[PDB]
DNA sequence: TTGTATTTATTGCAATTTTCGTGCCAATTTCTG
DNA sequence: CAGAAATTGGCACGAAAATTGCCTTAAATACAA
């Protein structure tokens, strides 16, 4: 009884934000908190920030 | 006639009654016979593609129909017509 | 030996009703002079 | 403007098609007299 089947994919590229988990191959995980802008973290004596 | 009553069958191209194949005839060119429910679609077909400004009558449906060898009456066209449930021609032209 | 109670086999006929296409013609639209 | 041509569908034909109510037993078979 079914004639005709249509699928659609959709795509849909995902940012990282506060809240997304990430983690370390030693089994460090945590949850991203904060969004810092460049020119508050913190730099060495060539001004290279973290 | 007692056998295909309400029993239905399942076609590729849909669901049908088993009733529906039997049907009436007309004549035509060549000593030949064609469907009601032939000519039921060939109206349709005709009625869909026609000129919106000046939709055909059953006349006009009916000297078309007789050029590939159909013979239909025009009151056997309209009845056609109005089994199909189509509005007559001066009820179906517009702007 | 035959007459009979028992057990299968039988999914059709023939009236009666309904539907078919198509003609007559009145009522309503359209058209050209 | 308006008479005429064109269109539409109700109603009426015979014929065909489709339904519906019934013959509510005849013949083969195994058993008994």
């Amino acid at each position: 009884g079914v004639l005709k089947i249509v699928k659609v994919y959709l795509a849909v590229k995902r940012r990282i934000q506060p809240g997304d988990k990430m983690a370390g191959r030693h089994g460090n995980k945590g949850v991203i908190s904060k969004i810092n802008p460049i020119e508050d973290m913190p730099y060495d004596e060539n001004g290279t920030p973290v | 006639s007692r056998v295909t009553t309400q029993k239905y069958l399942h076609s590729p191209r849909g669901i049908f009654e088993l009733k529906y194949f039997f049907s009436s005839h007309v004549n035509t060119e060549g000593g030949g016979e064609a469907s009601s429910t032939a000519i039921r679609a060939l109206v349709k077909k005709l009625i869909a593609a026609e000129n919106p400004a000046k939709p055909l009558s059953d006349s006009k449906l009916t000297s078309l129909l007789s050029e590939q060898g159909i013979m239909v009456a025009r009151r056997t066209v309209a009845k056609y017509r109005e089994s199909l449930s189509i509005p007559p021609s001066n009820q179906r032209k517009q702007l």
